[PDB]
């Protein structure tokens, strides 16, 4: 059953039922930041709400803001990020009535976006494909060893589920950051072309060569490992289809193909894009020339 | 009336009927009367809707620690409200304890008969026992 | 090597918060779950006609 | 280096120097998660301006708003995710002047987090230890060999 059961109607009449709705401006934002940066540095994963309030006073003090009404402004932001469900409450009788803060899965990936560096690597991708190659492999033997429906389920449908689709899930999400790291390598070929063009000839053919450099590794690596996963795949489909063959196994490999089809063909579109790209480039650069 | 007559604020009737209650209650008997405002707060929001009771205090309550003092302030205050209506005595040295007596079953007027609450509330309106907000 | 040893303290340090938020979650719903026993003992125990 | 390498004060300063800031009313929240969904059944992983309009046309019925001036809405909509740094668009010569369209890994979270219905797995929490143990195991073990 597709991981997302709603239809796109069903999903909209159930998010305006929901009422659901995320309003941060800059001054709240940096305020989600300095909390995920605060529970970093802790030991217990919790935050009392003196705590946060202290938090929310150093954010008025960077933005250079008034310290009048200081404790109901931040008791305000911090009934919005619960209300916007960034912030789980505990309140416990145990506690003489003081409440204890987490943040939510919501508001980690949200703060996590703009303070981890994450940078593509190359590395990081190897290690990602070494780790699921080794975990196809030991569910593809452990398919063709065959079995009962709960081997099965402990050997061969856990471990596709609950760590190879994680692993892909990681690998895409490492391909649309370093979407974003090509779009940054637009913005400042534009800039450099903007400020001294002539000058930044030079510059520029190095910036479109090094990202050209780096995607084709990136394919490589993709292609060199996919065709081995794609195998194991398959393996676990031809060992499902002798042994009666769960529809949940076959569902969960075919979802996994698919899947890694997209890995494998997000990187030949986007070579040939950054060849688009380099190619109008040149052509700009051809026409300032001329 | 040659005498002016007012009326009882939404608040004072969530203590009234909580204070009610307690003195009902068979399992606080042991107490020989003395309760405690915590011991009050306590039952008021194990029985009434915390967040939405909230909205009374002020307009953005959403369970924050400053707002959950101001309630209890305000409890604080309209408790000694109540105690100048004779509804209850406070000990003769300690401020943070207090006895019930029996003038409180007055909260109790809508519902001491098994009937239909509407009837109920006209016939006191009608008696001049109580009005609406 | 400081970059290994930086990380293995990291590593222990989310591995501690790991096990320590299982039990500070089971003394907040134990918390909860004797309040509401307590509770429905007083509801349906108490008022005895 | 701490992961988050700035203090409070240095990321505040770079906050506000860089204004950043997410303005996700319920519509433009449900368009996400509509265009979100779209993605997960296609082969290829992109979009097309039209299927955007198209996608954002399903919501604007859903929130029985007007037909009217829908594509320069669906417009407006699809320039605020970019902005919000939502939605990478890709400009090519090649695909005849259509602009493709990838969700960013902050498009992803969020859509994420409110249709994907996680739920609580202890098989899954047995798994994840599994696989972390012999990490570690194989870590301690090269650490040991030297080198």
């Amino acid at each position: 059953m597709s991981e997302y059961s709603q239809t796109v109607p069903e999903l909209v009449s159930w998010a305006r039922k929901n009422d659901f709705s995320i309003s941060l401006p800059v001054e709240r934002l940096a305020f989600l930041m300095a909390i995920a940066v605060l529970n970093s540095e802790r030991l217990d994963g919790e935050m009392s709400e003196g705590e946060l309030i202290d938090a929310f006073r150093e954010v008025c003090k960077g933005f250079e803001q008034t310290a009048e009404s200081v404790a109901v402004r931040a008791n305000n932001a911090i009934n919005d990020m619960v209300r916007q469900k960034l912030l789980n409450r505990f309140t416990s009788e145990l506690a003489d009535g003081n409440a204890i803060y987490r943040l939510t899965p919501l508001g980690i990936s949200i703060s996590d976006y703009y303070i981890r560096q994450r940078e593509f690597s190359t590395l990081r991708l190897s290690m990602q494909l070494s780790i699921v190659a080794n975990e196809l492999h030991r569910a593809a033997e452990a398919a063709e060893e065959g079995g009962d429906e709960f081997h099965w389920h402990r050997n061969v449908f856990a471990p596709l589920k609950y760590s190879v689709a994680e692993i892909f899930d990681s690998i895409d999400m490492s391909q649309r950051l370093m979407d974003e790291q090509q779009n940054f390598v637009k913005e400042d070929i534009a800039a450099l072309l903007n400020q001294d063009w002539q000058a930044a000839i030079a510059n520029c053919e190095q910036l479109l060569s090094e990202t050209s450099g780096t995607l084709r590794e990136l394919q490589d690596t993709l292609e060199a490992a996919g065709d081995k996963l794609q195998a194991n795949l398959l393996r676990i489909q031809d060992a499902n289809m002798g042994s009666g063959g769960s529809e949940l196994v076959d569902k969960l490999v075919f979802d996994l193909q698919s899947k890694l089809d997209r890995i494998i063909s997000w990187g030949q579109q986007a070579i040939d894009l950054w060849i688009g790209y380099d190619r109008h480039v040149h052509k700009f650069i051809r026409t300032a020339i001329d | 009336t040659l005498i002016p007559r007012s009326v009882l604020s939404e608040l004072d009737m969530m203590v009234g009927k909580i204070l009610c209650y307690l003195y009902l209650s068979p399992e606080r008997l042991a107490n020989q009367g003395i309760f405690t405002s915590q011991e009050l707060y306590e039952e008021l929001i194990s029985l009434a809707d915390e967040g939405k009771l909230m909205k009374f205090v002020n307009q953005r309550s959403s369970g924050s620690d400053l707002d959950k003092q101001k309630l209890q302030e305000k409890v604080r205050t309209t408790l000694n409200r109540l105690r100048r209506l004779g509804m209850v005595y406070f000990l003769p040295n300690n401020n943070n304890k207090f006895t019930i007596t029996e003038a409180v079953f007055r909260f109790g007027a809508d519902v001491r008969s098994g009937d239909d609450p509407r009837e109920i509330q006209l016939r006191m309106i009608r008696d001049g026992e109580a009005m609406p907000v | 090597s400081e970059l290994v040893d930086k990380l293995v303290f990291d590593l222990q340090s989310k591995l501690d918060r790991i096990i320590s938020w299982g039990q500070q979650a089971i003394d907040l719903w134990i918390g909860y779950d004797r309040h509401v026993h307590k509770f429905i003992r007083t509801a349906i125990d108490m008022d005895k006609n």
